């Protein structure tokens, strides 16, 4: 029954992974003990995608929790829903990665990886028909970045015919001052380009700017940043968790969204944007929903969608609304904004509508775009990487772990190639 | 910056807790047969 | 024209190799400058087997001289024929192998091997039709044993379809007190069993006993020991160096002598045994030669031929003598001593007669026997090896070079297997 295995690695991966489970649990009527208490049958129809049914009619997330930082286990277990997670699915080390990709990928991470693979093997074999995997992690640290990409690679060896999907948090010096974050992110992107089928680019630069400029928060905290992350993750997974026709599984989503294998980095967006504690006085109209979710101020990646073209788009509308009005509005943005949509992929914008809205909203909309403007995110990381790399800055922290400088050169070149490929398709014409 | 620190009296022999000097770090960051005919 | 490439490694290999060249150059009428001044066309007919013809009608040995020990190049170059050798064919290193097989095979020897391979490649390609290779070396030291067996293995990779022949000096505590010699010899035998086509076992135990008991030398010197070595090497290479019907090349010798690939360790014998400076008052008769070359007191390996069976034998008579009398004597020793000859290999004793005798002798005889009694030599080494190996004695000198203890176990087991194979054929019947 199309099961997904969820994996959360590192401090960021576990923080956003926990919020994902707290949020989707509420939507499905599942309390922290695993009991169901809802009104709608749509809540449990596809509960199997993310939850295992344990004895006593309980539901337990098909989630594996990983971190080299031992202290992460306590913070996850102490969360509102820490009780729901399978105890044996918590795999924690004693020595962290110290913001070092090489430690997470090659040394401390490699020491712990077989313990994680044992637990993913067990969840995977228990599946009636496994779809693939979903990894939440950051790219700026050491565990989520290095060990997360090591896990992806090992999982790909045993399950090569399954979808590998990630929620990858991109670093921004606006939220983190760690000097080596561009190194860790470039090394991770190199891995993601080769080994994932679809990746959602949750950019800390866009999240900080949404909180500061749009939500008017003088100093956004990780809670503020993560409110946007969970709201995004709920929206982008709605099609997988509820009964529907379009993009109902990770494979059908990838066939619709990815025309060229490497070009699988999605720009997520949502509407209405809200802060924690902001009440909704009235529901947005379908034209407000459609206009806002396509707005650059609503994107979760710091890229201007009007600086590129949309290869493909998935629009998900949640709540009770007119489908005729939705269709009209979706045709309206494409006909009015025709120059930001590739003309050589006919009917590249697919729209789904789910009757169940998210918490505190009567109407909402989530956007998923595969845009050539995503090169703005990669160019920003590449520039930061190059500034340090030309000075051979901080390399001993990586080569001291056994790494070769040639790996940095290879990763830089691969990400720069990815950027040229987006530009090639942006300039392509339907001759 | 290494230069201005040195002109302001920075100790070049100063070792960190890993037993490394500043120049040891920059070096760490930076990354045959010879036929000799002999008369007898 | 059936060329042989000669290689001499280590202090023993170079000492024995120089004596080989001094002896066969005298037999072929070649002086230390490479000029010919002989009295028989038989001396020049097959000169090409061991000598290259340089410009000016000069003859130069197709010999490569190798050592890791500092100071050895001068002693070789200063020898009676040191100037005949090709200057570029001398490969002498700075750091010796310190009686350590691991140092000669894996570390110092491996650092010098490509320089030797360059020089063997050049001699080999210059060959109109290369037969194979001949290596002189000891098994008790570090260079001849370790580097000699490394050379054999590398030469086998480039010239797998060529004959690999060796004159391997076995160690005896009667002539050397080095504690590790059984280790070096066992590690070398393991290599020889797999990688040579034919090996002449020149045993220092037999050489010392011949000098002491038969020649009446209170304290045999290496010169005394090598006087027997040179006499043997001259005799067993006669068929290769002079015109004849039998065993005229290394390959035809192997087809006649080796029934089973691993059983290629020969026990050489020669008659008459003499010391340096002993004049021959009268030439021996054909029955005296036949009786003596087959006698245990005339064997160059410390094995009793009446404790095993002869799989194959090559007898070479040198001098002017009756061929009818030689044939009669060869049939008589086989019919009188029928129980020491395998009955399942019909006509296994081949006899050649060369008109040219060795220096200072009117008549001589050389014996090459592939006898199952050679297991006495291997058992003696195995017992010495085991006494130290069970105590894990001196292993750090070998494992300190990167070696694994498992390689000692593998070598011991292989040599013990070789001994069981000789015993199996010793007990075989023509049922
Ligand atoms: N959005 C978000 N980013 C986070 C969070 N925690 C850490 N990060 C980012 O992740 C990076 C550091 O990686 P982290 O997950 O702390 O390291 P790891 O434990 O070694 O995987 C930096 O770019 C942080 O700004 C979080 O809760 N939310
Ligand atoms: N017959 C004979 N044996 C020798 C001679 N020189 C050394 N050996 C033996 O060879 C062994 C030592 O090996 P050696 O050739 O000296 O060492 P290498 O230079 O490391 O190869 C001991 O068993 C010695 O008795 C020699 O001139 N004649």
């Amino acid at each position: 029954m199309r099961e997904i295995v969820h994996i959360q690695a590192g401090q960021c991966g576990n923080q956003i992974g926990a919020k994902f489970w707290e949020v989707i649990s509420d939507e499905h009527g599942i309390d922290p003990t695993g009991s169901y208490h809802g009104d709608s049958d749509l809540q449990l129809e596809r509960i199997n995608v993310y939850y295992n049914e344990a004895t006593g009619n309980k539901y337990v997330p098909r989630a594996i929790l990983v971190d080299l930082e031992p202290g992460t286990m306590d913070s996850v277990r102490s969360g509102p829903f820490g009780q729901i997670f399978r105890p044996d699915n918590f795999v924690f080390g004693q020595s962290g990665a110290g913001n070092n990709w090489a430690k997470g990928h090659y040394t401390e991470g490699a020491e712990l990886v077989d313990s994680v693979l044992d637990v993913v093997r067990k969840e995977s074999e228990s599946c009636d028909c496994l779809q693939g995997f979903q990894l939440t992690h950051s790219l700026g640290g050491g565990t989520g970045s290095g060990m997360g990409t090591l896990l992806i690679s090992k999982i790909r060896e045993e399950y090569p015919d399954r979808i590998m999907n990630t929620f990858s948090v991109m670093p921004s010096p606006k939220v983190s001052d760690t000097v080596v974050e561009p190194y860790n992110a470039t090394l991770s992107v190199h891995q993601l380009v080769e080994n994932t089928d679809e990746t959602y680019c949750i950019d800390n630069e866009a999240l900080y700017d949404i909180c500061f400029r749009t939500l008017k928060l003088t100093t956004p905290t990780y809670g503020d940043l993560n409110h946007l992350v969970s709201a995004t993750m709920s929206g982008v997974t709605t099609c997988l968790r509820f009964p529907g026709q379009l993009n109902a599984d990770l494979r059908k989503l990838a066939v619709n969204m990815v025309p060229f294998p490497r070009l699988h980095f999605f720009m997520p967006g949502f509407a209405p944007l809200t802060s924690r504690g902001s009440q909704q006085y009235r529901a947005l109209t379908v034209p407000e929903l459609t206009q806002q979710m396509f707005d650059s101020k609503n994107m979760m990646a710091a890229c201007d969608p009007r600086h590129g073209r949309y290869l493909t788009v998935a629009a998900i509308f949640r709540g009770r609304m007119s489908m005729k009005e939705v269709d009209e509005q979706m045709l309206n943005v494409q006909n009015k904004n025709s120059s930001y949509f590739v003309e050589w992929i006919p009917n590249n914008v697919k729209t789904a509508v789910c009757d169940i809205p998210p918490r505190g909203l009567k109407m909402s909309a989530t956007f998923i775009g595969n845009s050539t403007a995503i090169q703005e995110l990669f160019k920003r990381i590449s520039e930061q990487f190059t500034a340090m790399f030309r000075r051979k800055a901080f390399l001993h922290w990586y080569t001291g772990e056994g790494m070769d400088e040639m790996e940095f050169t290879e990763a830089e070149s691969n990400m720069n190639d990815l950027v040229s490929e987006y530009q090639q398709y942006q300039d392509a014409t339907a001759d | 910056i290494v230069e201005v620190l040195l002109k302001y009296g920075a100790d070049v022999n100063a070792q960190d807790k890993f037993g490394k000097t500043a120049f040891d770090i920059s070096i760490d960051n930076g990354g045959s047969v010879q036929i000799v005919y002999k008369p007898v």
